[PDB]
């Protein structure tokens, strides 16, 4: 009998989003809350039954959570502000195959504050459409993303992620090429 | 600035509750988090102090901190789907750009899709198992609940030998089997 870890992670920032939740099972994302709509989302469609769960305390922690940022002004300047440098991985998530459909994933790692924005280019112009990004926190009081592109990888292609740490504190890229594709 | 009030429950296998925590930090400061036999949030210095006692007035909080037991019945209707849950990997064995090596060829076992995590993989030529390498592989989260991984053999080709990488996984009843043969 394994024992196993449900994370419930309330945060809030001065910044957006200016308040988040993110839960896990283990280290996957279980779902995230959305706080216009007020409710929580699935990471996973089949997730999808119990992210309408009303006994959630979470009102109460949104709210602690905010009221921290707002009262606690007392320590802008005295003590220095905590920043990780986001880490950009970008991979795909099945094996190469030219001309066989494919989705390129980049991970994201060590953001600190999480204020991010990825965007994704072919051959150094912006893709035509694009594809979810999902932000969630990990033990240890930091956060992650990982986002994903759709498509079909050709020998020329050179794609890359531009994940940018908002609003401009930095800005990270990460180049993949199609590299040891498996025969058709 | 950035400020958690995070939650965790600790469950088993079979969904009982083993620990609780509820903890919070500022400026990715642990600050303060809920013992239980004192029944109050402690610090774990003067800011940590204040929101402990600024919480410890709320006794809405402090009755909620039930904390096992809610552990228990929020996860009741998933948990379950959550332990029980697997994916089997898929494998493909093909030739890739030889490095840190003096082999002319390089195989790579290419191992994807598959939940948990957990997955070892070994090499056999002509049915005999090779090389110390570590067959316990770490992998590398999709993000969607499934991950991948990959074994590199190098080896001089001979025509009439055949490499086949040997994957096991808790998703996958019988161990599943990859052949390669020079051209």
């Amino acid at each position: 009998l394994q024992n196993h870890t449900f994370l419930h992670t309330v945060y809030c920032q001065d910044g957006s989003p200016s308040v988040g939740l993110s839960e896990a099972y283990d280290e996957d994302q279980l779902f995230f809350f959305d706080f216009s709509q007020n409710t929580r989302v699935p990471r996973l469609p089949e997730f999808a039954d119990w992210a309408q769960e009303q006994g959630d305390a979470i009102l109460f922690d949104k709210e602690f959570c905010e009221w921290m940022i707002q009262q606690i002004p007392k320590l802008d300047g005295k003590i220095p502000v905590s920043r990780g440098f986001p880490i950009a991985e970008v991979f795909t998530l099945k094996p190469l195959e030219f001309g066989k459909p494919n989705t390129l994933v980049c991970f994201v790692s060590n953001l600190f504050p999480p204020m991010l924005t990825v965007n994704w280019h072919d051959h150094s112009v912006p893709v035509e459409g694009f594809g979810p990004t999902f932000v969630s926190a990990v033990d240890g009081l930091s956060f992650q993303a990982f986002s994903y592109l759709n498509f079909t990888p050709e020998p020329s292609d050179i794609f890359s992620c531009i994940v940018t740490h908002e609003p401009d504190r930095y800005t990270a890229i990460a180049y993949w090429v199609p590299r040891n594709a498996l025969p058709s | 600035f950035v400020a958690h009030v995070e939650s965790t429950c600790l469950l088993d296998d079979a969904g009982t509750p083993k620990d609780f925590t509820y903890c919070i930090s500022f400026n990715k400061d642990l600050l303060t988090c809920w013992d239980p036999e004192e029944n109050k949030m402690a610090p774990c210095n003067s800011l940590a102090n204040v929101l402990s006692q600024h919480l410890n007035q709320k006794d809405t909080l402090m009755q909620r901190l039930n904390g096992l037991q809610n552990c228990a019945t929020h996860t009741q209707p998933f948990w379950g789907s959550l332990t029980n849950r697997t994916r089997p990997p898929s494998v493909q064995v093909a030739k890739t750009t030889p490095f840190n090596t003096r082999e002319p060829v390089m195989l790579a076992c290419y191992v994807w899709g598959f939940y948990p995590a957990e997955v070892t993989i070994t090499w056999r030529k002509n049915g005999k198992l090779v090389m110390h390498s570590s067959a316990h592989k770490t992998a590398q989260p999709n993000g969607d609940w499934t991950y991948q991984t990959l074994s590199h053999l190098a080896l001089t080709p001979s025509y009439g030998d055949t490499y086949t990488c040997v994957v096991e996984h808790i998703g996958a009843p019988e161990p599943i089997l990859r052949d390669w043969t020079p051209g």
